[PDB]
RNA sequence: ACUGAAACUGUAGUAGAACCAAUCGGGGUCGUCAAUA
RNA sequence: UAUUGACGACCCCGAUUGGUUCUACUACAGUUUC
């Protein structure tokens, strides 16, 4: 039995609104219609585990164990977005009360004396928690041009300020796994895309987006077809998941309200930007972490600057991030090919490819990345599968070389031929 | 009424937001589907192909207006306009509207002004007593959100139609 | 020339899958203004 | 007919997409009384 629990969110936190569009894969720029936001329970928030269960035999279910033990894990997800940010859930305090309905002195147990308390280490010393197949991927990186995602709308001193979230206590800039994941796939089907000369234009954007191997991957829109007399659902949940990526740096909540409110780029901006950056004495040192650029647009025959396009940005040039953890989902791909192993090589060989272009800066990340931000440096990849099959074993790693030379040669070389093998015939990979 | 006292009337609270809110919507869609009273409203107009103010000024000052939770946000949107009104390119964006600044000011700093503009009768959607004079002061903020987002929504499908000709 | 009794509208089912808050813009630069005697 | 005589800053954000597509109920128990 499982009932409803209450969130009860953080001290003076309130629900957050994440705003979300699409990207046009031809002209790169938001698509038509595909401008979306969700509201949000914010990171830290609780809510109350209210399990019961009736045994008609003696004991607890292993299953039921194993589920428990892998909820203190933080191994299941719960709501939407799943595979781009959200959901993940941990238990903390787990209690443990057995009423032995069946006999007059657990009977009278449940109406008056509350119950007979387990241990749960004793329990959870009696079982082995069997994680399912998955490949952690972390990328440890650092802004080499100011990265920041655009907040929801423009600001009074600043125009552009970055997107920031309630982590606990504490305000800190993030990136959504929503904007990760989108960059990640757009190279991912440029890829793929490439290697078949498949061209992008004609298509609308549903139709863009599905396209072989990253349909496993990063997952395909839920769509029934009659394809074959027979009624089939083209929809299933990516594989492929990305959590958001959190400031090294944090900020109250009224000091980040100080800069939003501002109104004189140097006036009360520059007291706030002291406060939020940490130097609350030394504006050089402030302004090498949240730098305010101003910009004009030159009109062509006169020069100067065109009557209105003067504009500013908050440019979070020194913010120090944490690193972007990717988890790719093994048994789920696993699923999909129907058991076959072999056919991972094709996915895992372009998730590979993928991330080689990530470390060669050939992926920004964020806004305005054809206009002085969003280059990353990515200095290692840490590799950190559990339970994978043995031919992918060699997976399992610390990568710092940007092109994959610390995975073995002969797993690079396995990989490789799987990928040419299925270049030769890019067929429906999980078509059996 | 439920008497003040009753013990109920914390539940009653309940079904009459839940029939305030439903009642605010279902008449917020109606009056957006009529471009006289979203020229009424906000003075926004269609004129040939041609928005006034541009949809990317309505998308502006409703990106703002998201932030009025409560009325003591409204400091947040007059705010705004004022600023809005100082700098004589952005003023002129919305000339050839219907007034449509002061008609966004009286909007939000004339708490009496919504409920007018929405006109519905409350009557068969309050039980407690004292009930109207209390939501109207809770709902006050989100029945403004609400009858904007509308008014622009119908708007820009109108101006569609316009330009689709 | 006698009220039928007794009986849970319940059981199983994740409002979810896909979706980049994004595209463009050098913090730039020279002759105007007033009308008469 | 062509003189009179020296001052002065400006722009402050602009345009746009604001939801799109799929699933819309599915199995049942239809009277019970060894
Ligand atoms: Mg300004
Ligand atoms: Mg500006």
């Amino acid at each position: 039995i499982v009932d409803d629990a209450v969130i009860h969110i953080p001290n003076n936190a309130d629900v957050e609104i994440r705003e979300g569009v699409g990207i046009d894969r031809h002209f790169g720029t938001a698509a038509n219609g595909f401008k979306y936001s969700r509201a949000v329970i914010p990171k830290g928030s609780k809510f109350k585990l209210p399990l019961t269960f009736d045994s008609q035999d003696d004991g607890l279910p292993n299953a039921l164990i194993q589920l428990l033990c892998a909820l203190e894990a933080g191994d299941i997800r719960l709501g939407a977005a799943k595979t781009r940010g959200l959901g993940r859930i941990k238990l903390d305090d787990l209690k443990l009360k057995s009423f032995a309905l069946d006999k007059p002195e657990g009977i009278f147990s449940a109406l008056l004396d509350q119950g007979k308390k387990l241990d749960w280490n004793q329990l959870k010393a009696n079982v082995t928690y069997q994680s399912p197949p998955y490949l952690g991927i972390s990328i440890t990186w650092n802004p080499k041009d100011p990265v920041m995602v655009k907040a929801e709308g423009d600001g009074l001193a600043i125009d552009i300020l970055p997107l920031v979230s309630q982590v606990g206590s504490d305000v800190r800039f993030v990136i959504p796994g929503s904007s990760i994941k989108g960059i990640l796939r757009t190279q991912a089907e440029r890829i793929i895309r490439t290697i078949c000369q498949s061209n992008g234009s004609e298509k609308n954007f549903l139709e863009q987006l599905r396209i072989n191997l990253v349909n496993e991957l990063f997952g395909s829109a839920s769509l029934s077809q009659k394809q074959n007399g027979k009624d089939i659902d083209l929809g299933k949940i990516g594989a492929l998941a990305v959590n958001d990526c959190f400031s090294s740096l944090s900020m109250t909540p009224d000091q980040w309200k100080a800069v939003e409110n501002a109104t004189e780029m140097t006036g009360n901006l520059q007291p706030a930007l002291k406060q939020a950056t940490g130097y609350p004495n030394n504006i050089s040192q402030a302004y090498k972490v949240l730098q305010p650029a101003m910009h004009v647009a030159v009109d062509r025959w006169t020069g100067g600057a065109a009557e209105g396009m003067l504009y500013s940005v908050l440019e979070p040039i020194g913010v120090t991030w944490e690193p972007i953890q990717v988890h790719l989902d093994i048994a789920r791909l696993k699923n999909y090919y129907h058991g076959k192993e072999e056919k991972l090589k094709p996915a895992i060989a372009l998730l590979l490819l993928v991330l080689r272009d990530l470390a060669n800066k050939k992926i920004p990340v964020g806004y305005g990345t054809n206009r002085g931000m969003g280059t990353i440096t990515v200095s290692q990849i840490t590799l950190n599968g559990k339970a994978l099959p043995t031919e992918l074993e060699p997976l399992n790693k610390t990568m710092t070389c940007p092109n994959l030379t610390d995975l073995d040669e002969a797993f690079r070389q396995d990989l490789s031929t799987a990928w040419k093998e299925w270049i030769a015939d890019p067929i429906d990979l999980c078509q059996q | 009424p439920l008497p003040t006292n009753h013990p109920t009337q914390d539940y009653a609270r309940l079904i009459e937001k839940a029939a305030w809110r439903e009642a605010i919507q279902n008449k917020a869609l109606a009056l957006a589907s009529s471009r006289a009273k979203r020229e009424e409203i906000l003075g926004i107009k269609i004129m040939g192909k041609d928005s006034q103010p541009t949809m990317t000024q309505l998308g502006g000052f409703r990106s703002v207006l998201k932030r009025l939770h409560s009325r003591n946000n409204r400091d947040i949107v007059t705010g705004y306009l004022t600023a809005l009104e100082q700098v004589s390119n952005r003023k002129e964006k919305w000339s050839n509207t219907s007034q449509g600044l002061t008609k966004i000011r009286n909007l939000v700093t004339q708490e009496n002004l919504i409920w007018n503009h929405l006109d519905i009768d409350f009557s068969p959607l309050t039980i407690t007593q004292n009930g109207v004079n209390q939501l109207k002061s809770e709902l006050w903020a989100e029945a403004v959100r609400t009858l904007v987002d509308a008014i622009i929504r119908g708007h820009k499908r109108d101006l569609e139609k316009a330009q689709e000709n």
